[PDB]
């Protein structure tokens, strides 16, 4: 219904980053929640999703290791962690929850994730 | 019940259901055995149905 | 995985005519298809869930077909407001984009 993401952010390389995702309009337990990276004139690339009922989160296998989803009930948010990027991941990254044929029919309006130097 | 009014309901069931087979080629055949469940009673517009998770890990 | 191959890279057309998208899925995705309309700066936004369904707010010239692999979405009479990239997602298993249609005006 209104899914409201954090802020762009400027990071050095190697450095680790949270980007959030608040939800109004529902709570984020009757879902599942996406993250969605898209580079600059390219197609959307999966990173993974989390169901906050449980925890229970699932990664895009090129994903696994670098890209940690994490949720909080109370506040009705959903974070994506990158632990250790390099310069190729300065892409825009963008929240989703599941519709109703599993699609994403709710998507946040990305945070800008640009790195250097 | 979860304190938020969610219910998970299961059953056990031994279901026979109408594989209609086309024996052909008969018995190198191979088929598809459908399972088809619905609502009796609700239409679309009451009651829908979704697969609890990814639909290729939800049977 | 399932990689979906979308058709055509890109292509520019006119007003007010029958353009068709069309996207190919590697393997069986029933009808878990979804078809995203991305506005150059702006978030996808969703128009055909499953295979073949508008989404709310989307006009009726949007028409969406699907099968078991090969999957459609078809536009009727164009207008200006559709120069857009067009993603076809699948959601039968762990989603997966294909690479889009960047629409031209010509």
């Amino acid at each position: 219904v209104q899914l409201q993401q954090s802020g762009a952010e400027l990071v050095k390389p190697g450095a680790s980053v949270k980007l959030s995702c608040t939800a109004s309009g529902f709570n984020i337990k009757d879902t599942y929640m996406y993250w969605v990276k898209q580079r600059p004139e390219q197609g959307l690339e999966w990173i993974g999703r989390i169901d906050p009922a449980n925890g229970d989160t699932k990664y895009d296998p090129k994903f696994q290791g670098k890209a940690t989803i994490t949720t909080d009930t109370f506040s009705n948010t959903a974070y994506l962690q990158l632990s250790s990027l390099t310069s190729e991941d300065t892409a825009v990254y963008y929240c989703a929850r599941k519709g109703l044929r599993w699609a994403m029919d709710y998507w946040g309006q990305g945070t800008s994730v640009t790195v250097s130097t | 019940i979860t304190e938020d009014g969610t219910l998970l309901y299961t059953m056990r069931l031994t279901v026979r259901a109408e594989c209609p087979m086309h024996l052909e080629d008969f018995p190198m055949d191979a088929h598809a055995c459908p399972l088809k469940f619905g609502s009796y009673a609700y239409t679309r517009a009451e009651v829908v149905y979704e697969w609890t998770r990814e639909p290729a890990r939800s049977v | 995985n399932i990689v979906m191959t979308q058709s055509p890279k890109s292509m520019s057309m006119s007003v007010g005519e029958r353009v068709t998208l069309s996207c190919k899925a590697s393997e069986y995705v029933g009808t878990y298809v979804s078809w995203y309309q991305q506005k150059p700066e702006q978030s996808p936004k969703l128009l055909i869930y499953g295979a073949s369904n508008r989404y709310t707010g989307v006009p009726d010239r949007f028409t969406g077909s699907g099968s078991a692999t090969d999957f459609t979405l078809t536009i009727g009479s164009v207008q200006a407001e559709d120069l857009a990239d067009y993603h076809c997602g699948q959601s039968y298993s762990y989603p997966t984009f294909g690479a889009g249609t960047k629409l031209e005006l010509k």
